[PDB]
């Protein structure tokens, strides 16, 4: 296949999180949520998370209350059997921007914009590809390069042409830490965020695989000393032969 | 008499993994025969636990596998663990298999526990590929589309086995919960056939890295080949740490996290990687029909070597042409695997067909030559 | 406690002869009317006893506590229910 | 008797042969004639037997 | 317990499908069907039947196409992704008469009426508890009973007040096959088409038990002749005995 | 040498199913072991299969059996195959347990095979009680409930592990799920111990009707008892069959097609037949750790026969007090059975203490006593 068709393979950047020792940037979390809700929220979803989930991890118990609080989902029925609605609830999931992929295709010129909390995992390259995919829209196409209605040119995306324009612009967002909001900046935040919603797990992991490490490594050293030790009189014997 | 030999039950352990007599110079290759009963005993544990937390129904599998991910404690772990040893099973099956060519395992007086062997590895493939459908995912749906739609190769029936085993006109709901009760079932099968193989292994003993005898010179099994096996035991748990803590995606597909979509095709639906040189194979074949029997002969062919292999003396320790042909036929093993991930492109498509014919002139040509020529030099070459 | 053919573990054999016909050779069903009726009821007489006094026992027991149970459950069993309980 | 042990008995391979095709002839036979025994018994109750009305 | 606690014990009924061999009279579960229709279903679901359940039982393929295509169920999501409506197809499951429990138990003071799907198997009698209930309300409760409020008197339901009132009266149906439709022949026929609706294999399943029966016993009496045919050497044998 | 017996995997069959050497004299209740086997091999095909069609999670599992009996070709039978052979089960492992019992084979030297025998009978339990919860009804969830609170007497912990075991708060979707996992598991565990019963029989062989060696007179397990087992299997399909096919619900609860509800109580909730007896000494007990303990010493008693059992002759065929004692002891049995499920009024709340006291008083007291008189009786009386 052309490289095209494939798509340009995004740059290693080094991310906080890389590193077997190394958890994710909490403050960058936080930052990324706020990308995320006010830039892609208004048309991909995070349906995997819940408000719960966000609690010390990005925010206080709080906080998050404050922000289920604010929104209305569907409850049981009332005595008459009609519909009603309640308040969030931690355990509630976040919302998503349309009811159905029939909306959500009708708002987006045909294109559906994907669910966020997999897509680290779900593309090669994981929070490169979405921090390229971000930040590679090219001011102009590359000359020849022929776009269908609704489509934009990123060579990061398979094909080159994507349905989703580009959103991030120097100061599309008023970050709450003080933090300049340049499109480099946005485009990592919220890419360390949507790695955090695909593998929430993380840094638990790699904190009980250093632990994991140490003792299995020991472990060997041991039973070579016990393997040795227990051999030494099979490697150790000696013959005298006398032909009968 | 001591309780451990004169206990019936007690007898049988201990006339296998204690007083079991062994070849005092088993070196470290046969060592894959207990991490694959390790790979075993976790693919039992971890998966009787995913079964705890997951549903079969095709509307909520692949969520329950995200379920199991985010909400149930240490989820996350079990999941990966399952995953990955998967994978780690099938490097310790080609190891061993690897291992059982080379030294001539297959030959008399070891040719049932071989020929068990080879239906072992089947169902190994079975199991694992059953397995992989449970998440529902992009690759899971494709996947199980494109293999099942080689049954309908078989003439006359073929389709109407297809549409059986769907329980319907394509991959569904049916389907993943056939698959789900079968991939339960598969590893108990797998069990079995892996006690049938030692057991018949037990007339003959191991064999040994040299091919002689050792019956002028044995060892218990305890203490020396359980420590021995403690070795690789923790080799592997390292092994397995570092995927499952560290890089628990490495062997993955990305695609298998997009939920299942009969619409639309991914890019390029490959098996697993330890599928792969089989996919190689059958794509070198133009025919369909022919390709699905070169694939299933390319694990049967196997059955033949202890009639191909014409050396009067076992295994290669000895054997200077014989090893560099089992060179030659093990890199080409891992060609065949690289190119059933390629795409279907120049020069790719001739290369695999290349590939393909020397796979089966080993069994066929090369080593019923080498193996007669080698027997003349021995002689000839001693007098 | 149990050998193999060829070395069971009876103590030596010696002195019995034992006789047998064919399958083909013999009637299977030889005297069958009279086993089914005479040797029958002889085996079953004999049993009798050890099933019906047990049987018969518990089933008076059991015919006992259900009528009673049954009666305290009525109008006119009120009296002796609120003892009782 | 000779004859016929000696065609389809004497040889297991005829032996089962006779017992597979019996059997063939038997499963197809008595799937014909339950069926009718059964309509017979159940006779004015099927649907079959009211599906004329509609 | 008391006998009122239990609940009076229903009648055996002489049933066209008691007997090993017997089926389900045809034109029975058809009126019955007519009497869910126009009776039971103002209050009571039949939510695990399909209209393709009816073909080939009670009605032709067309008399159930057109039961189903005077209904309305909901359809996919048009384009802009709002809610659409499509007509009924044999495939769509029996529309039950409420959304939701909240709005069975308004509309009946409290009570909520079963799902009649399983009933003559959830219930101990089967179609003669469905028969005894429908036609045991007597006029009068006995003196001393004292019905809680919304309730009726019936002995044959468990503690006597059921919130269910009488409703099959002579004529509240007409039947189409010109069969008098009084109170104990509707009771009769809706029995029949809920145990029908409880155990659609009966039929079938009978017949196959008859060849079943049939091909197992002749197997236990072959079994018998070549058991005694292989024992009888062993049944046979004698012995002298000469002590040495 | 004869190939059946040459070959290590043949001879293996062999010895079990061919060439054994059985006592000439064994009666049709020497039969209920092959019935036992027969059971397990239904309920595994059956089993699996509605696994193929049956969705764990506690919104689909009650509809995804009425798919089954509805929807599935045949379902409606593997369903009441599957349910009723779990009540055949029980009748099949009572009879053999009470041919043990009766003809003395927990004696020496069969204490081995008759100890596993007890573990075999507590999978049963486990099994049954774990598939009963499947169908999630009314009586599933409630016998669930009522069963799984008998674990919060345990002291101090008790209440932790309820929950553990539940995964959450009460009896719900988590329990439902594992329960399943837990269900597929068991039946091959059960399949395990009932080989190595089987295995540790085979150092004494069989035990025959009249207490003796038959090292004196052995007939081969083929053909002589594979031809008397086909006698009781179709006498045995015949009961199916009448079950099955004519009365497929007459063993079962009608409460348990009506959608399990966590708020509404059914009237009665009991046990299936089969575990009535040991609920009625349950409820004997006023005592909740009383009553458990009661209840679970009620089957690990059966461990204790070898030693209380002080005769020294072995079964009953010649012991005409033993005899007696025996019958009380089963009608006995039988009777706590239906007082397992009467109501708790009077008078069966006494009555179900004298049934309780009675049944242990047999181990403790009375075959203690009757065996020791008897061994007196025998030898004063043939003087
Ligand atoms: C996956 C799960 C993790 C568990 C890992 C287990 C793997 C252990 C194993 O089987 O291999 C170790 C194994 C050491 O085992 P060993 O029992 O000491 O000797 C086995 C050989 O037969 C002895 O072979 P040798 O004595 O002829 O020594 C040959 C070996 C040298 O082997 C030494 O270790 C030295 O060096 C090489 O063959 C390297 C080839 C040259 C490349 C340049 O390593 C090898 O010898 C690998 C050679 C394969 C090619
Ligand atoms: C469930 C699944 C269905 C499969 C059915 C399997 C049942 C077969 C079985 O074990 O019982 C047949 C079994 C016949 O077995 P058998 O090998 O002829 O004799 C075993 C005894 O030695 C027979 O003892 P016996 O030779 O002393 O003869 C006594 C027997 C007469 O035994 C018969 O031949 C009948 O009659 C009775 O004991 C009847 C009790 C008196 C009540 C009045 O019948 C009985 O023994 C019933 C008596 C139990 C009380
Ligand atoms: C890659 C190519 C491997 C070729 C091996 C050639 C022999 C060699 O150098 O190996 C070292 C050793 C040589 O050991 P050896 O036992 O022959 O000799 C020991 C030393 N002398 C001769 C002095 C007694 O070989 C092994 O240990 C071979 C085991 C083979 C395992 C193959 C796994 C491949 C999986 C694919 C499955 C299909
Ligand atoms: C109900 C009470 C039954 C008691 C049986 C008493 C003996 C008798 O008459 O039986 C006939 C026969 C007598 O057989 P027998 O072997 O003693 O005598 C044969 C005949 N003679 C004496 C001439 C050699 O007994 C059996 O076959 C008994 C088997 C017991 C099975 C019980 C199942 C109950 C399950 C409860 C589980 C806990
Ligand atoms: C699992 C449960 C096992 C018990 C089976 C009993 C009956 C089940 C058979 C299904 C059935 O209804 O068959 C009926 C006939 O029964 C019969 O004639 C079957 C009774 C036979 C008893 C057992 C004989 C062997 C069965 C087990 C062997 C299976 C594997 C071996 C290869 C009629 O059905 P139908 O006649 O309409 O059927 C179409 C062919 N005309
Ligand atoms: C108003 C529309 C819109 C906004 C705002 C938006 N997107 Fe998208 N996005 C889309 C659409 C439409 C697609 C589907 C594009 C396609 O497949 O052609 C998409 C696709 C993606 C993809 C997947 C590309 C692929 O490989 O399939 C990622 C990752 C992505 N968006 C992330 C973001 C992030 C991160 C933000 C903002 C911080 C964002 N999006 C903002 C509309 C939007
Ligand atoms: C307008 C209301 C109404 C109509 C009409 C009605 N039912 Fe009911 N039915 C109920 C209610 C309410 C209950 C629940 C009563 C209770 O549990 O107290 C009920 C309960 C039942 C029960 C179960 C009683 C039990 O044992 O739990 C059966 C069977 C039943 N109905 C069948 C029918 C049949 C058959 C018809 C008509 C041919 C019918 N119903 C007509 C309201 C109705
Ligand atoms: C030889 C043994 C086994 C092998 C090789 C094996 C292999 C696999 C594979 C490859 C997958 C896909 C994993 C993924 O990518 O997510 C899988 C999934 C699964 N397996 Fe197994 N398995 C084995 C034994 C078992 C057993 C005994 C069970 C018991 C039920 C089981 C239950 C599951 C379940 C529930 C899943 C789906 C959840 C998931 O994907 O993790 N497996 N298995
Ligand atoms: C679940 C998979 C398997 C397990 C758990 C297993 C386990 C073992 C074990 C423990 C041994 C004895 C120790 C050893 O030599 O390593 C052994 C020997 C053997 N296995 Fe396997 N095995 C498996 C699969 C296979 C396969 C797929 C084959 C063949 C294709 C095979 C063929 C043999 C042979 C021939 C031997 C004898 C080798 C010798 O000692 O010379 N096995 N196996
Ligand atoms: C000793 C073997 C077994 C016993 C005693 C047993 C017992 C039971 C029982 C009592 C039920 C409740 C039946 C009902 O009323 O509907 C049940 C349900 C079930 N069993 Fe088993 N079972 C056994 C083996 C198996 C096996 C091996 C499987 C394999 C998965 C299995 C799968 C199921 C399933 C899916 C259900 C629920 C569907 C249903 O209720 O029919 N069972 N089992
Ligand atoms: C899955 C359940 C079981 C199966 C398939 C099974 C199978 C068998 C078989 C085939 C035999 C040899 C033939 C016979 O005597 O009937 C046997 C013997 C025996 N079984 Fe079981 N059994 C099971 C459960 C049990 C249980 C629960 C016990 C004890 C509590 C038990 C104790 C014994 C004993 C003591 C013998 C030797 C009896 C003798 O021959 O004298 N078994 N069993």
């Amino acid at each position: 296949m052309t490289a095209a068709e494939h798509g340009l393979h995004p740059a290693e950047y080094p991310w906080p999180q890389n590193g077997m020792l190394s958890t994710f940037d909490h403050a960058s979390l936080r930052r990324g949520y706020q990308v995320y809700k006010e830039v892609c929220a208004a048309c991909h979803s995070l349906d995997r998370i819940a408000w719960r989930n966000l609690v010390g991890v990005t925010h206080t118990t709080d906080e998050a209350k404050a922000f289920a609080e604010e929104l209305e989902y569907d409850d049981e029925p009332d005595d008459e059997g009609n519909p009603r609605k309640r308040p969030g609830k931690l355990a509630d999931y976040i919302p998503g921007p349309y009811p159905n992929e029939q909306a959500a295709r009708a708002a987006n010129q045909g294109a559906l914009p994907p669910d966020l909390s997999l897509i680290a995992k779900a593309r090669h390259g994981g929070a490169d590809y979405i921090f390229a995919l971000l930040t590679g829209y090219p001011d102009e196409p590359p000359a020849g390069v022929v776009l269908a209605p609704g489509m934009n040119y990123n060579p990061y995306f398979p094909g080159g042409g994507i349905g989703m324009a580009r959103t991030l612009f120097d100061g599309v967002v008023e970050y709450e830490d003080g933090t300049p909001a340049t499109t480099s900046q946005m485009a990592k935040d919220v890419a360390a965020f949507l790695t955090w919603a695909a593998e929430p797990e993380h840094d638990e992991r790699k904190k009980l695989g250093l632990k994991a490490i140490i003792v299995i490594s020991a472990m060997l050293g041991l039973s070579v000393y016990i393997k040795k030790f227990k051999w030494s009189p099979i490697k150790n014997r000696k013959f005298i032969y006398n032909p009968p | 008499m001591a309780l451990r030999k004169k206990n019936s039950l007690l007898n049988m352990a201990n006339s296998y993994v204690l007083d079991s007599p062994q070849p005092s110079n088993l070196n470290y290759f046969w060592n894959f025969g207990s991490l694959l009963a390790l790979c075993l005993v976790i693919q039992l544990a971890t998966g009787i636990t995913l079964a705890m937390h997951y549903t079969s129904h095709a509307s909520l599998a692949f969520d329950s596998v995200e379920h199991i991910m985010r909400d149930v404690n240490f989820g996350w772990f079990i999941r990966y663990a399952h995953a990955n040893t998967a994978s780690f099973f099938f490097i310790c099956i080609y190891a061993h298999m690897g291992r059982n060519i080379y030294y001539g395992s297959y030959k008399t007086p070891r040719v049932l526990p071989w020929s068990i062997g080879v239906i072992i590895f089947l169902l190994l493939i079975i199991t694992a590929f059953m397995g992989y459908v449970l998440v529902f995912g992009q690759m899971s749906l494709w996947g199980a589309t494109v293999i099942c739609n080689l049954v309908s190769a078989i003439p006359w029936l073929g389709e109407d086995i297809v549409h059986f085993l769907w329980g319907g006109f394509s991959v569904g709901n049916p389907t993943l919960q056939r698959f789900f009760a079968l991939h339960y079932l598969m590893p108990f099968v797998l069990a079995v056939f892996a006690l049938l193989h030692l057991i018949a292994l037990h007339t003959a003993g191991s064999s040994n890295p040299l091919g002689i005898t050792s019956n002028v010179d044995k060892l218990s099994m305890h203490p020396y080949y359980s420590f021995k096996d403690l070795i690789t035991v923790f080799a592997f748990l390292l092994m397995f740490t570092l995927f499952v803590f560290f890089s628990p995606d490495k062997l993955g597909h990305p695609d298998n996290y997009i939920p299942a979509n009969p619409m639309v095709t991914p890019a390029s639906i490959v098996p697993e990687w330890y599928l792969l040189p089989f996919y190689a194979i059958l794509r070198a074949i133009p025919d369909k029909l022919g390709g699905v029997i070169a694939m299933v002969a390319a694990i049967l062919i196997l059955l033949i070597l202890p009639i191909v292999d014409r050396s009067i003396i076992r295994g290669n320790a000895f054997k200077p042409i014989s090893k560099l042909l089992f060179g030659f036929f093990i890199c080409n093993f891992l060609l065949l695997g690289v190119l059933g991930q390629v795409h279907i492109e120049p020069p790719f498509i001739v290369l695999g067909q290349i590939c393909t014919i020397f796979y089966f002139s080993y069994f066929l040509i090369l080593l019923p030559m080498v193996s007669t020529i080698e027997n003349i030099f021995f002689y000839i070459g001693s007098l | 406690y149990m050998g193999w053919w060829g070395h069971m573990g009876s103590p030596p054999q010696k002195g019995i002869a034992g006789y047998t016909i064919s399958p083909f050779a013999a009637r299977p069903f030889a005297g069958v009317v009279h086993a089914a009726i005479f040797n029958t009821f002889r085996r079953t007489k004999n049993q009798a006893l050890f099933v019906i006094l047990p049987v018969s026992f518990f089933y008076y027991v059991w015919t006992q506590a259900s009528e009673k149970n049954e009666w305290l459950y009525t109008k006119a069993g009120r009296h002796e229910l609120a003892k009782a309980l | 008797a000779t004859t016929f042990y000696n065609v389809f008995v004497k040889r297991n391979s005829a032996f089962v042969a006779t017992i597979l095709a019996s059997a063939f002839v038997f499963d197809m036979t008595f799937e014909t004639a339950i069926d009718n025994f059964w309509d017979r018994i159940n006779a004015g109750k099927q649907w079959k037997d009211i599906r004329h009305k509609y």
